[PDB]
């Protein structure tokens, strides 16, 4: 009931944080289980 | 041409301008064109050393 | 039957048009 | 509520800093300090020398280039400063890497120095060039500076050169020195290189509303030639259709009949 | 394996014609069908290749069926037949007849009379193959571990039965 | 330009907010296999984008290989950033992590 | 994907709301009013659906954007609708509040006191705080209106303490917390507000009755007359107004209705609407359950679909230009009706045009949104809601699953002189799929091989990447060529805003990649593991272990196999340290094997470990 | 890698001020200028803009359409890499009356 | 959406917990096999011990807090052991609910400390009965669930797989598939 949901959605004017693994997927963001379940950061040596 | 690895994500002025004297400006070119000069960048200085020029000479 | 399975790549999940059809036939 | 939601666009536009005429020279000082914070990429090739990474990849292509958001064209950075990822002394800091690509994002700090010329400002140029219908001029021997015919004061009058080229006349009847001074009418900033529109001439002028009333005469000259400029341009590398007639017969476009 | 096309040029007045159109010619067309458009019998035809060759007056240009499958061909026969007229006849209807040649290959099923299945794994060399007191290799090999779940002993009494046959 | 330095401020005073200091850290000493996973990867694409190498790569040309070898002589400069539910994260270095 | 171009921007979160009329005016690349898509000769109609402003269509540039077919994105265009149409999505709703609201006082039937104790809850809601929400219901004192405003008083006073109090620990954020508990409460509130708001009949605000709306399947409402008991009673209470101082109803009346409503209730709107705290301080107005206009999505997405020699009309742009011709036929009434009048007396008749002009465009608007609440035609066109749930839907079929690039498919066939890590790939697959190798000082030597060789011989390339970004295809050219190319590999960027990237050389599958095998059904993740790839010469079939026939339920009776090739290095050490075989010997069902030695093995071990075994 | 890299990953112009991947388009420039990402939403029609003192456009924030419309502003515009279906979702909505805002930071 | 989060609990998506602990002991399925098995890790003691390599880890543990909560558990345990649930003492809980069962060395579930006290006990046989222990402590260590897992897909992965094998009719209560629906 994808425009039940959506219409549930508008009517709230709700915000998708993007935190599950399906919306991640609608918008392209990597999934926050297992490898993306932390960030990975290089360490520079100049000032 | 206008890429992440050629240009910024977004620049933002932290501060208003502080204007600055002709000492000053003359002082920071002279800073400026020694530090570069110690590759398209080469033409940039060669029409900064014009401006420093015209801060204290003439043309 | 099984020759058209062996080349179909699925959707998803089987399907519940069976018994689960009749029992999503009730309101709450 | 009429106005509040137009109030927000005037602050958008409206102009931060302006430039002052000081030293009793007439001229506006248009270069300024402005400290700024970027969100640049690192290379991985810098990724043992990341200060390098941020000058060469984005810092260098900045200068003498206008940049839209300081307001001004860059004539140099100064104390480049990479901000840590990590909220911590030493300086060994760290970088933020994309999760699909060798790419790393940081945020810095740089002071730049940027020639910020606003209109009204009253700027000097060394004459260039002097044709019937525009002068070319150099602020700073660097930047370039035109004045069209119509911002040129109606008692000049141009006078055109015979054996090697042209010279403008000043209303007093004699020719214009080398370096010249004018108002900031306009700046071009869309093109290559950075464009100043320049006036020679300059509210209260209604006479039971004569200053609404335009005068048709004047307001054509500016129209025209700025038709006719346009005009000429979208003409150059045209290419029109070859048509050839049911004979074997090139039809050929050409207004002078004979040679 | 064989397979058999209707080339029907129906979709009163005729517009399409079996043959080819002056004029126009597209390059070696001629290398796969005959003067009458249709194709040599015995002509082998890979996917792309001209299968028949018509004229139509409302395009006015020469068009041809592509013969179009993973497959390749030999043309076995060419049926012309113009039927459900009295005495207008002319020809719009023309039955093809493929012959596709099918060697076995790795993953051809094979079967004993006795409901034991298998698909080819490979094609193993004589030399590779173990060879009998006799001197002969076997034609086709069953794994041992087929019959216990099965329980076909018809085909074990079958090998000793047909065995005795054959000497 | 006002606006900015306020919207600077929150930004790296929310970010130092969520840092858990390296002495009050409680995770696992251990690299996780996920962790691993990535370092490898990300590594390996640094590699192939002409990245300074800490090791002597003995004629070696995949570049996972070549993260392979710096992983066992703790040489790739990368940090993990664990994140916690509530946003908060502990920042650890490769070499410090425990590899099986 | 591209390594060589990285993203410094992202999408942290998404917001749902509603188009403004207003908003979709402004944004719009051109209106669309002609209901024909194609001019004579065979050129865009202007103010068409195939209008040139909406995208660059039949070999014309854009006129928006000015690029072709393939660079431009297309532009949304937009339907003036000559009266506002009910929104299909939105219908249900607006008809709750509708039937919920006084026609007189213009505030919903349900007494203020206890609308403000909705308003209330709902606010505190907004922050993660439901014991506060529940508190709010023990503040108590045919009731004065002195006493009754000091009850919502006391009740507001509880309300910003409570706020305030959970704000200035770590409670709740200036965004307000929001949970799945605090969901179920909010949703509870929000189903007993409205069921509370339905169920009074006389206004407990002003005493008079409100007549009744009833409606049908499709967008249209109508007002049920009063009966003789409620008509005397709004006679009686008809003096007191003075010292202050069945029949179908028009979309026009009902909006003017909930208009008035929607301002006088604005207080318990704002939180009825709003999941979170409204920071935006945008005005909860009653025209976003209406449509005065409609986008007309870029021409990009509405294009013509062909199938071999027939070129077939796009379904949307005929549901479109039915809302076309009905607009263009409404202006007209409109037209004659600003014409003629004096002559009036027999009105019946100019109310019966509107409620056709009314409920004819309404169709078409519908037709447009939902088909199946849309009257039947003489299998209709598709809705875009059932464009949205096609079958499974568009989020089942092209969002949480996808057709892929760099994939095969298979008969497997069984082998057990492969490693059990590893899978047999036919030179067929090798020589197809590729993966982007940039090139660099450790291995120009490998890749300068590979590009000589070329996309037919194994291990080849079939295309080469420039640090500019262009594609240079190694298919068509001879070894000469590929010679020259290969030569040209490692040379420095000229280019100062490429020197930062290196060539890239899209070389083809060799025997150190990883694969992910796929046996669907895909039951448990060990049906989709790593593989070893190994190039098997003279192969027409995908070549697998018997250690693997387990755990993939995959038996050697004609059975197939998906092959996916990941192409970047990340994907590659996931494919190898975490989803790869070796990784998979144990099942986490019960923690015991899916992986060994299954028939023959068996056998000759037993004969093989035997005392008499010499 | 499946479900986007290799799908539909494009990397599409987003305006970061009311963010959205349908109302961004390239400017179109003149003989010697450049073209530039300017959502249409934003921007506002030049002749509209009217006027304490006047104030004047730095010119960097005039752009021009195919049609030859001068506009004012709406150049916060950025790049996001994202599924091709949600351009095309978020296409469907917007028939409906229906808008999704997509926050992006930096900002 | 529901994994192992880097605290040890079972969070779901949005950061809502569901479980303080994976099945209360935060150990992995696929390792949770030998770990019973004592008679086999004690013949393959030095082997294991080379295995799980101490001596890159004695810096990053604690040795002790743990090992003392432990007997402190067990003493009150002991004391109510005929005494029923509801009048058992609640004054210290588990060593798990405690310590980091990856940080300290003997935060073990109450089970595994159980069975390991009984092999040392019914079992007197170069390996002390208390260097053993210490080994199974780092097994148990070594086997703990990675933050990051899926435990929300592989768990019903682990109930919708095997439950096809159940397809098949009944050879009175509502058995397979029909009950596993209700
Ligand atoms: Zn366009
Ligand atoms: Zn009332
Ligand atoms: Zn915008």
């Amino acid at each position: 009931t994808t425009c039940q949901f959506l219409t549930k959605a508008v009517l709230d004017n709700e915000r998708e944080q993007l935190d599950s693994p399906s919306a991640r997927i609608v918008v392209g963001k990597l999934n926050n289980v297992g490898t993306g379940s932390f960030d990975v950061l290089a360490k520079v040596p100049n000032a | 041409s206008a890429t992440t690895l050629n240009t910024p994500v977004v620049i933002h002025a932290t501060q208003l301008p502080q204007h600055v004297s002709t000492d000053e400006v003359l002082q920071f070119l002279e800073s400026f064109i020694d530090e570069k000069e110690n590759t398209n960048l080469s033409s940039s200085i060669s029409q900064l050393k014009r401006i420093q020029r015209d801060f204290k000479g003439l043309p | 039957e099984q020759s058209h399975k062996k080349t179909k790549q699925a959707v998803s999940y089987d399907e519940p048009d069976e018994d689960e059809i009749e029992t999503m036939r009730e309101a709450e | 509520n009429e106005n509040r939601e137009t109030a927000r666009f005037i602050k958008k536009h409206k102009k931060q800093v302006t430039n002052p005429i000081d030293e009793k020279n007439g001229t506006s000082n248009c270069i300024v300090r402005v400290p700024i914070a970027l969100y640049v990429s690192l290379a991985p090739m810098y990724l043992e020398n990341p200060l390098q990474g941020v000058m060469k990849q984005h810092l260098n292509p900045l200068v003498m280039k206008y940049n839209n958001k300081v307001g001004g064209v860059v004539l140099g950075y100064e104390g480049l400063k990479i901000l840590d990822a990590d909220p911590l002394d030493t300086s060994e800091k760290l970088i933020k890497i994309t999760p699909d690509t060798p790419f790393g994002f940081t945020w810095c700090h740089v002071n730049l120095y940027v020639w910020q010329p606003q209109v009204g400002d009253v700027l000097e140029g060394y004459i260039f060039i002097q044709s019937a219908s525009h002068i070319g001029l150099l602020i700073h021997d660097a930047f370039n500076a035109s004045i069209k015919k119509n911002n040129i004061p109606v008692d000049w009058t141009f006078v055109h050169n015979d054996v090697e080229l042209g010279h403008w006349v000043d209303s007093n009847g004699e020719p214009i020195d080398g370096k010249l001074r004018f108002t900031v009418r306009n700046v071009h900033t869309t093109g290559r290189v950075v464009s100043v529109d320049g006036t020679l001439i300059s509210y209260n002028s209604s006479r039971s509303q004569a200053e609404s009333l335009p005068i048709v005469s004047n307001k054509k000259i500016v129209f025209d030639d700025e038709v006719s400029i346009e005009n000429k341009e979208s003409h150059k590398e045209l290419d029109l259709p070859e048509v050839k007639e049911d004979n074997g017969s090139e039809i050929v476009y050409e207004e002078n009949t004979s040679e | 394996m064989y397979k058999t096309e209707k080339v029907d040029l129906a979709l009163d007045p005729i517009t399409q014609h079996f043959g080819f159109g002056n004029d126009e010619w597209p390059k070696e067309w001629l290398e796969k069908l005959d003067e009458d458009g249709l194709p040599y019998i015995g002509t082998y035809v890979e996917e792309g290749d001209p299968i028949c060759a018509y004229f139509d007056d409302t395009l006015n240009k020469t068009k041809i069926k592509t013969y179009h499958s993973s497959e390749p061909a030999y043309i076995e026969e060419v049926n012309l037949i113009g039927d459900e007229s009295n005495k207008f006849q002319e020809l719009q209807t023309v039955s093809i007849k493929y012959r596709i040649r099918r060697t076995p290959q790795i993953g051809d099923k094979f079967s004993s009379r006795h409901g034991q299945k298998g698909v080819c794994s490979r094609k193993w060399p004589t030399i590779d193959m173990p060879f009998s007191e006799t001197g002969i290799q076997p034609d086709i090999i069953i794994n041992p571990h087929a019959f216990p779940s099965r329980m076909t002993i018809g085909m074990f009494v079958e090998s000793l039965a047909g065995k005795a046959g054959a000497l | 330009p006002e606006d900015f330095q306020q919207h600077e401020q929150i930004r790296r005073k929310t970010l130092k907010e969520k840092a858990i200091p390296k002495d009050q850290r409680a995770t696992t000493p251990y690299m996780t296999k996920y962790e691993r996973a990535r370092i490898l990867g990300t590594r390996a694409l640094q590699i192939s984008m002409n990245a300074p190498v800490f090791v002597d790569l003995e004629g070696e040309t995949d570049p996972l290989r070549i993260a392979m070898k710096e992983l066992a002589e703790k040489k790739i400069p990368l940090v993990i950033r664990r994140y916690l539910p509530d946003g908060s994260f502990e920042d650890w270095s490769v070499e410090e992590l425990i590899v099986d | 994907m591209d390594i060589s171009k990285p993203v410094g921007s992202e999408i942290t979160s998404v917001d749902f709301g509603i188009l403004t009329a207003k908003e979709i005016r402004n944004l719009s690349a051109k209106q669309i009013t002609n209901p024909t898509v194609l001019d004579n000769l065979g050129h865009p109609v202007s103010g068409g659906l195939y209008d040139l402003a909406l995208g660059a269509f039949l070999r014309n540039l854009c006129s928006t954007c000015g690029l072709d077919e393939k660079f431009c994105p297309g532009h949304q265009g937009h339907i003036e609708l000559p009266v506002p149409c009910y929104n299909p999505l939105f219908f249900n709703q607006l008809y709750i509040y509708l039937r919920a609201s006084c026609l007189f006082c213009h505030h919903f039937r349900l007494k203020s006191v206890e609308v403000h104790r909705y308003a209330c809850k709902l606010r505190l809601l907004q922050y993660g705080l439901i014991d506060e929400s529940y508190k709010l219901d023990e503040i108590t004192l045919d009731i004065s209106s002195t006493l009754l405003n000091e009850l919502k008083s006391k009740r507001s006073e509880y309300v910003d303490m409570a706020i305030a109090k959970a704000l200035s620990d770590g409670r709740t954020t200036e965004r307000g917390s929001f949970t799945a508990t605090v969901n179920d409460e909010r949703k509870k509130l929000v189903h007993e507000f409205h069921k509370k708001l339905l169920s009074r009949g006389k206004c407990d605000n002003c005493g008079m009755f409100s007549p009744k709306f009833r409606k049908d399947g499709f967008t249209k409402i109508f007002e049920t007359a009063l009966n003789e008991k409620q008509i005397t009673n709004n006679r009686v209470k008809g003096f007191i107004r003075q010292d202050m101082i069945s029949t179908y109803i028009l979309s026009t009346e009902v909006k003017n209705i909930l208009d008035t409503v929607f301002r006088k209730e604005q207080c318990v709107l704002q939180y009825v609407f709003h999941s979170r705290p409204n920071l935006s301080r945008k005005l909860v107005k009653a025209d976003s359950f209406f449509m005065d206009v409609l986008v007309v999505p870029p021409t990009r997405f509405r294009l013509p679909s062909k199938l071999g020699e027939e070129v077939h009309e796009n379904s949307q742009n005929q549901l479109l230009s039915k809302v076309l011709t009905t607009s263009l036929l409404i202006r007209d009434l409109n037209d004659d009706l600003s014409k003629l009048k004096v002559s009036l007396e027999d009105r019946r008749v100019i109310f019966s045009r509107l409620m056709n002009a009314f409920v004819t465009i309404q169709n078409d608007v519908n037709a447009f949104i939902d088909s199946t609440k849309a009257q039947g035609r003489t299998v209709p066109i598709p809705g875009v809601k059932q464009a949205l749930e096609k079958k499974e839907g568009l989020f089942r079929k092209h969002m949480m699953g996808k057709r892929v690039n760099y994939a095969a498919r298979s008969v497997i066939s069984p082998d057990p002189n492969i490693e059990t890590n590893e899978i047999g790939v036919p030179p067929v697959f090798a020589v197809k799929l590729t993966y982007p190798e940039p090139v660099t000082a450790y291995n120009i030597a490998e890749l300068r091989q590979a590009v000589i060789n070329g996309p037919d011989k194994w291990p080849g390339a079939t295309q080469i990447q420039n640090e500019d970004g262009s594609l240079v295809s190694l298919i068509g050219m001879s070894v000469e060529q590929r010679k020259a190319l290969a030569n040209q590999l490692l040379t420095p960027s000229s280019n100062v805003s490429t020197h930062t990237l290196n060539k890239k050389v899209y070389r083809h599958i060799k025997n150190r990649d990883v694969v992910l095998m796929n046996r669907q059904p895909t039951l448990h993740k060990a049906s989709m593991m790593g593989h070893k790839v190994r190039v098997l010469p003279n192969e027409k079939t995908l070549r697998l272990h018997y250690a693997n026939t387990g755990a993939y339920n995959a038996d050697f009776d004609g059975d197939e196999m998906n092959m996916h090739f990941p192409q970047n290095e990340n994907a590659r050490a996931e494919a190898l340290n975490l989803a790869n075989t070796d990784s998979q010997y144990l099942t986490p069902t019960s923690g015991s094997p899916v992986r060994g030695l299954i028939q023959d093995h068996i056998s000759a071990g037993v004969w093989l470990t035997s005392k008499d075994s010499f | 890698d499946r479900l986007l890299n290799s799908s539909d990953y494009t990397q599409a112009s987003v305006c970061r001020e009311c963010g959205s991947i349908l109302t961004t388009q390239q400017s179109v420039p003149r003989i010697g200028s450049i073209s530039t990402v300017c959502c249409r939403r934003c921007s506002m029609r030049f002749e509209d803009a009217k006027k304490g003192e006047k104030i004047f456009i730095d010119d960097s924030q005039i752009w021009e359409d195919g049609q030859g419309n001068k506009f004012v502003g709406g150049n916060e515009t950025t790049t996001v890499a994202i599924p091709f279906v949600l351009k095309y979702l978020d296409s469907e909505l917007s028939a409906m009356g229906i808008r999704l805002r997509y926050n992006v930071e930096p900002k | 959406g529901v994994h192992v989060s880097y605290d040890n609990s079972i969070r779901d998506a949005d950061g809502t917990l569901v479980q303080f602990m994976y099945g209360g002991d935060a150990i992995d399925i696929t390792k949770e096999s030998h770990m019973t098995q004592f008679e086999f890790c004690l013949d393959n003691y030095y082997a294991l011990l080379k295995k799980y390599n101490p001596s890159a880890l004695i810096e990053h543990l604690d040795v002790e807090s743990a090992l003392k909560y432990s007997k402190k558990t067990l003493k009150y345990r002991k004391k109510h052991s005929k005494e029923p649930h509801y009048k058992q003492s609640v004054k210290y809980d588990p060593v798990l609910a405690k310590y980091n069962p990856a940080k300290y060395l003997g935060s073990v579930s109450e089970n595994f400390q159980d069975k390991l006290e009984s092999f040392l006990d019914k079992n007197s046989k170069g390996v002390n009965e208390k260097k053993f222990r210490a080994l199974m402590q780092l097994k148990y260590m070594r086997s703990l669930i990675n933050p990051g897992e899926a435990v929300g897909i592989i768990a019903s992965q682990s109930v919708g797989e095997p439950s096809t094998q159940m397809t098949l009719n009944t050879f009175n209560v509502t058995l397979g598939i029909p009950r596993l629906r209700e």
